[PDB]
RNA sequence: UAGGUAGUAGGUUUAUUAAGAGUUAAACCUAGCCAACGAUCCAUAAUCGAUAAUGAAAGUUAGAACGAUCACGUUGACUCUGAAAUAUAGUCAAUAUCUAUAAGAUACAGCAGUGAGGAAUAUUGGACAAUGAUCGAAAGAUUGAUCCAGUUACUUAUUAGGAUGAUAUAUAAAUAUAUAUAUAUAAAUUGAUUAAAAAUAAAAUCCAUAAAUAAUUAAAAUAAUGAUAUUAAUUACCAUAUAUUUUUAUAUGGAUAUAUUUUAAUAGUCCUGACUAAUAUUUGUGCCAGCAGUCGCGGUAACACAAAGAGGGC
């Protein structure tokens, strides 16, 4: 239907993608100052102002974020056998291949995830500094005066 | 212009136009009623189909013997 | 598809894609398209009923419908105001019918690989038509440009060749072929010099349209272009043919016949096995539907054709071929965008 | 297969062409219901080799789409794939002769081209 | 107003007139006889200047217009012969003067209602040569051949195509006796192509018309503001048109500038093939949210539009 | 793929159709104790034989079986609880315990 | 439907819960809360989409099919287990039926099917081969999920034969190649007497393919397993070699009597006064019979009723 327009054309939907990380991770600098920076009070604030009670009952500040640190993730999650054990049974065998490579796929997907986050997050700052300056140079061309110019009649003085 | 009282199976009674030169309905007789009025007869606003229920095709029908309940000669 | 019925029917005067004889005296006489004192609706009528006839009769109307597109497509010359000549307006509403030309079957009619549309449905359907080597045997396949697509030479050839006759129907024309030669040959003996005479003022008046006088000067050079009394000596009486006796012999009747221009073979079945008349000769009345497309590349020699792009239209001229002016393929295209309302 | 997290197909397409979506499903919903999240698409059916190809030495290809990357995070995270699913990831070289079992073992079959990794 | 209208023919003819009761003819039928004149025992319409090709390079497309309904020359003399009361053909009274001379274009123009239809130049088979050989041997691109002979870039690329098609053919003696008469004959009845002609030549300047820009736009700019088509690109978001031409210009598989690289990034995996395997599995890789087939997409196998594809193999299959 | 070769459980192809059940003992007329038949007959070949669907199934499995080494013993086929199915076991139960036990 | 609300609106505290809250229960306070931008009440309805229909579009409509969400599994309440159930469970009661007569069992809104209701919607089918699900260490078992087939023009799509074709006889000396072949005689269906047609329509002629027949035979699936299935497709004596975009062509081994299986083509339905495409006319009826979406038609030359001819749509 006319619906598919807004998205393509495409008819039917997919899933939504699920997120590898499911919380910033300790490394996206940018976010952990944005969470630190003081937050705004009056008419565009956020907060309960100096001297107002908040609810009684209820917490007055927001809760932290939760940052992940991915080196921690890794280790709680996928950790490494403590001991090199003993696999002679055939069972054992398989069992052992199956987690080191179960581990070794994990880790790849939390650090390549990590990765493309930080990669991403730089990207958009050389992406928008361009934009910027390129905003500047296509404004400073509509600035220069050309020789048509004065074919506009102008009352610069009034 | 030959019309039928008709009680449909819903309760509702109607006036119902019976088409074609000839017919053969009678008190009792099951018919089926479709909708269309008879413009010059008042108050009566559905027809009777020709070829259903007991109501039978128009005899010797030539053209338009789908609308009359006519079956294609040999 | 469609059912084809009076297709070729002389009063309704409908002009058709196919080389057939009733459809060019309907095309000769058909002196364009009446839209004078209609109703936009009854010229919008007559435009669709006049435009369908030749470009996809065969398809349904509703089928038609959901084939048919809005959007035409034409092209910029960018040297145009470079030239300084009078530019010429583009025939954009000739447009209508181009998304059938991408067609198989319309491109073996463009390509005159079929004699007609009807034709070239039934070649592609029993296995002749090949596209890019493939074997193609759905008549709407759509061509996409750069896309090639070949015909069995055979089916091209009885396509554009005249009809094969049958034994009887040219054992008739043979014992008649006997009968004025050997009244040719009463009349070289009886006066020869007025025969050589008639047949030098003959040759006069061939103006190179018949090559028979190329081939007569070398006759004259095989024996100053002087009368010759060996001539009507040498002619000889053919023996008559009893169409009885060698009815249903083939062979026989093939080895009693031999003419100076038609030897040992009846007429038309120099080669019996082949679907054609033989010699190969062209159809009658080829000319007038002879038209080469400017979407088309093709070779003869191996009856194969290459669909270079879809039609276009450009300044004073429309590749989409029809025998319609561009008033009545706009209004067929009125009639088209508003499904007939 | 075991597990609430599974990798198996989903069944497209029409009666007698069938096609599949490779998927990260709840093991409790139906076989056609929305996933968790769409990995790829199979095409059962072999492209057909026409005769000089087949002569020439060509075989037939089975199409497989399959998002390389995120197939090996659900893996890792314990999704359980299917049988089916499973000899696929074992040809794709994800999975390796760990999850081959006693029926399908190839111990000794010869290969006759090996897998190869390339760029198109 | 409209009424049904046997299409009678425009131009006079003879009528019938009275009728034995057992004729049963009609006027349509006696006008298709006075066109196609006498049939002789062959079943040969030799009378009607149409039953037989040109062999001169001129197309003899119909002219019923400027001939008047005549139909009819001596098939040999070729000089006009028409119907007189005995029932008799003999020459005209007066001279036709408008088939005398008559327009190049209208030579050209099969159809007399549409002049916007003309056929095609056939190329001699001494310029097909002269084209394979230079992109083949020489090793020249289409584009230089192209605007050489004035032959746009496809009908170049399609030449060199057939070529390597009649080669095949004649080296395995697949072009018999009936194919080459047959060719001869239709290229006898075309006008030749030639390069040099500048009419004859074809534009090599076309672009395709975008839709976007298909609209009207204007701007109210100062009265000596220069204004080109570079700036009209830029206001229409489009390249400009020289660039669409030249870009244009390189799609030939031997014209220059053809490249196809950028693509070759898609990782692919052939998994290994075992003695006794029918099939190879191939792998591509893919982007979660782009790859599948979406749910609930819209059915159209019960509607006037579903989707109708052919396979590898030209079978017909459903999409 | 290849013939096996006769064992000593299993010397003809009569004990081979006692062995894996299931009534397959009624096909030894079919076979006509023909080795190289019953390990190179498919499935088209045993349907035009008149072997119905399961049987030429439960064989083809079989002789698959055999011909990797692994156990051909007759597996029997699932069977309803004495009480019935799951489904109507209540129902059943009651009725068959106020007619035996009352 | 104009007033509604009385745990009602708010405050405090305890109980209960993993958890906020008049959410439930208990206590004590304040007099609030909603409402003509529609409260309260009543009626009606499962909701929605990147789904379907329509339109230039904003929108409008549907909510069958595909998918998402909710609710329910004859009716009501309650309890147990559990992370989660007022569970298609259990308990009690209600309605109905049944047999074993018990503080019994059953409730087809699972599949097929039957009666009923209705204008109207299908098989008491096949298979677990495929994709899934449950159980099992495995071998395997189960699966009316599912996959297939059946019924039904309900919808869509493809195909459902092309080229040639206005007559038949008799007719004509006794090979530098002819050629506008020409004469007689008979025949010629409906309508009509010429712009009145039916009609290239038919037959006939040429050439095909489908089906059949024969051989062959994929793919769905492989370690093996095929319900569909008398598989699709291909090939036309079969096999082989060489050359050979395709394809073609030659020649070979076996195979029949120099040739090699057979061979087609019976559409309906509505309409022709105007709107609205339908000019070739004619008969019956006579404000009757009837037609009609709108205007209207029919009272003896009816373009409108009932028909023949001809014609126009799909
Ligand atoms: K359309
Ligand atoms: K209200
Ligand atoms: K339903
Ligand atoms: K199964
Ligand atoms: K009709
Ligand atoms: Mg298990
Ligand atoms: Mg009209
Ligand atoms: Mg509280
Ligand atoms: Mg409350
Ligand atoms: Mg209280
Ligand atoms: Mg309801
Ligand atoms: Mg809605
Ligand atoms: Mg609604
Ligand atoms: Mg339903
Ligand atoms: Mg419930
Ligand atoms: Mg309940
Ligand atoms: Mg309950
Ligand atoms: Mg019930
Ligand atoms: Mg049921
Ligand atoms: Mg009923
Ligand atoms: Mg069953
Ligand atoms: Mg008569
Ligand atoms: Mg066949
Ligand atoms: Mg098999
Ligand atoms: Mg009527
Ligand atoms: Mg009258
Ligand atoms: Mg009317
Ligand atoms: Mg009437
Ligand atoms: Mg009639």
């Amino acid at each position: 239907g006319k619906g598919a327009a807004k998205y393509g054309f495409k008819s039917g939907v997919f899933p939504t993608t699920r997120s590898i990380l499911k919380s910033p991770t300790t490394k996206q600098t940018d976010i952990i100052n944005k969470v630190k920076s003081p937050k705004p009070k009056g008419v565009l604030g956020i907060g309960y102002a100096k001297g107002v009670k908040h609810p009684k009952g209820s917490h007055r500040l927001s809760p932290k974020v939760n940052f992940i640190d991915v080196d921690n993730l890794i280790a709680k999650t996928v950790a490494e056998p403590q001991s090199i054990k003993s696999s002679n049974g055939s069972a054992q065998k398989v069992r052992l291949q199956k987690a080191e490579l179960r581990r070794k796929f994990l880790i790849e997907a939390f650090r390549k995830e990590e990765a493309r986050l930080l990669h991403k997050h730089e990207y958009l700052q050389k992406r928008t500094k361009e934009l910027e300056k390129a905003k500047e140079l296509e404004l400073e061309k509509l600035n220069k005066e050309k020789s048509s110019d004065l074919t506009i009649m102008t009352l610069d003085k009034m | 212009r030959k019309a039928c009282r008709v009680r449909l199976t819903n309760g509702n009674v109607v006036s119902a136009y019976i088409p074609g030169e000839g017919h053969d309905a009678q008190e009792h007789s099951i018919v089926y009623v479709r909708g269309g009025r008879c413009q010059d007869l008042p108050g009566v606003k559905y027809h009777v189909i020709r070829g259903a229920g007991d109501l039978s095709g128009v005899v010797n029908r030539i053209s338009s013997r789908s609308k009359y309940g006519a079956k294609k000669p040999s | 598809p469609r059912k084809a019925n009076l297709l070729k029917s002389l009063a309704r005067g409908r002009v058709r894609t196919s080389f057939n004889k009733y459809n060019l005296f309907n095309l000769y006489k058909k002196g364009g398209v009446d839209l004078k004192s209609k109703s936009l609706y009854q010229q919008k009528w007559t435009a669709k009923q006049e435009t369908r006839a030749y470009h996809g009769e065969h398809l349904t109307e509703k089928r038609w419908q959901t084939v048919f597109k809005p959007k035409l497509d034409s092209v910029a010359q960018l040297d145009a105001s470079l030239r300084g000549g009078e530019i010429k307006e583009t025939p954009f509403l000739l447009q209508t019918f181009a998304v059938l030309e991408k067609r198989l079957d319309f491109a073996l009619f463009r390509a005159m690989f079929a004699s007609s549309v009807r034709q070239a449905r039934q070649f592609i359907l029993h296995g002749n038509v090949r596209v890019n080597g493939v074997k193609i045997k759905h008549p709407s396949y759509t061509l996409k440009p750069g896309d090639m697509f070949s015909v069995k030479p055979d089916k091209v050839l009885e396509a554009l060749g005249a009809k094969k006759p049958s034994f009887q129907e040219a054992l008739k024309i043979d014992k008649t072929q006997i009968v004025l030669w050997n009244k040719y040959v009463k009349e070289a003996k009886t006066e020869p010099k007025e025969v050589w005479e008639k047949k030098l003022e003959n040759f006069e008046k061939m103006s190179d349209s018949n090559p028979k006088k190329l081939q007569f000067q070398e006759f004259l050079r095989q024996y100053s272009l002087t009368f010759d009394p060996k001539w009507a000596k040498n002619l000889k009486y053919h023996d008559p043919i009893k169409l009885s006796e060698l009815e249903g012999d083939e062979p026989k009747a093939r080895k009693l016949i031999n003419l100076p221009w038609q030897k040992n073979y009846v007429y038309g079945r120099q080669d019996p096995k082949k679907p054609f008349f033989t010699p190969w000769k062209p159809r009658p009345f080829l000319s007038p539907f002879a038209i080469l497309p400017h979407h088309l590349e093709i070779s003869f020699k191996t009856c194969h054709a290459v669909y270079l792009r879809d039609p276009v239209a450009r300044p004073g001229q429309s590749e989409v071929i029809s025998p319609f002016d561009v008033p009545v393929h706009e209004r067929a295209y009125m009639y088209y965008l508003r499904n007939g309302k | 297969t075991c597990g609430l997290v599974r990798i198996r197909l989903a069944r497209f397409g029409r009666k007698n062409s069938p096609v599949y979506n490779i998927v990260v499903a709840n093991s409790r919903k139906a076989r056609d219901a929305k996933p968790i999240e769409v990995l790829g698409t199979y095409v059962p059916v072999p492209s057909p080799v026409t005769k000089r190809e087949l002569k020439r030495g060509v075989v037939p290809i089975k199409d497989v789409k399959l998002d390389f990357d995120r197939t090996k995070y659900w893996i890792g995270v314990g999704a359980q794939p299917s049988e089916t699913v499973t000899k696929l990831l074992r040809k794709a070289g994800i999975l390796n002769d760990a999850w081959a079992t006693s029926k399908n073992s190839n111990v000794n079959r010869k290969v006759v081209f090996e897998r190869m990794e390339t760029l198109e | 107003f409209s009424r049904r209208r046997i299409a009678y023919p425009f131009y006079p003819f003879k009528k019938l007139g009275r009728q034995h009761p057992k004729k049963h003819d009609t006027n349509l039928k006696t006008a298709m006889r006075q066109f196609l004149g006498p049939k002789n025992y062959k079943g040969e319409y030799v009378m009607n200047k149409y039953f037989t090709v040109p062999t001169n390079h001129v197309p003899n497309y119909i002219k019923p217009d400027l001939e008047r309904g005549q139909s009819l020359e001596h098939p040999v003399t070729k000089k006009p012969l028409q119907l007189r009361y005995d029932g008799t053909l003999g020459p005209p009274p007066v001279e036709n003067k408008r088939l005398q001379n008559i327009f190049k274009d209208r030579l050209l123009q099969p159809f007399p209602s549409n002049p916007h239809c003309k056929t095609n130049y056939v190329l001699s088979p001494q310029l097909k040569q002269s084209i394979f050989e230079e992109i083949t041997v020489e090793g020249l691109s289409a584009q230089q051949v192209s605007q050489k002979y004035g032959l746009k870039i496809p009908r170049v690329e399609a030449i060199v195509k057939l070529v390597s098609v009649e080669n095949s053919w004649n080296r395995r003696n697949r072009v018999s006796s009936d194919l080459k008469t047959m060719d001869e004959t239709l290229y006898r009845m075309f006008p030749v192509f030639d390069s040099d002609a500048s009419f004859k030549r074809e534009n090599l300047s076309e672009i395709p018309v975008p839709q976007k820009t298909l609209a009207s736009r204007f701007l109210t700019i100062a009265e000596s503001e220069p204004f080109g088509p570079v700036d009209a690109a830029h206001v229409l978001e489009l390249e400009p048109a020289v660039e669409t031409l030249r870009n244009l210009s390189t799609v030939g598989e031997h014209s220059s500038g053809h490249q196809q690289s950028t693509n070759k990034n898609t990782k692919v995996i052939y998994g290994e093939l075992v003695e006794g395997e029918r099939s190879q599995y191939k792998f591509t890789n893919a982007k979660v949210g782009k790859v599948g087939y979406r749910y609930g997409s819209g059915n159209r196998d019960n509607k006037k539009d579903r989707r109708i594809g052919f396979n590898k193999l030209g079978q017909m299959v459903y999409i | 793929s290849t013939i096996p070769k006769p064992s000593d459980q299993v010397p003809d192809v009569d004990a081979f159709l006692n062995k894996i059940g299931r009534n397959c003992n009624e096909l030894k007329d079919t076979f006509e104790n023909n080795w190289n038949n019953l390990f190179q007959w498919d499935s088209k070949i045993l349907k035009e034989k008149g072997v119905n669907i399961q049987q030429r199934k439960y064989i083809l499995k079989q002789v698959h079986n055999y011909r990797n080494n692994r156990p051909i013993h007759e597996i029997k086929l699932g069977k309803k609880s004495f009480f019935g199915g799951e489904r109507k076991r209540k129902a059943f139960t009651a009725k068959w315990k106020a007619e035996n036990k009352q």
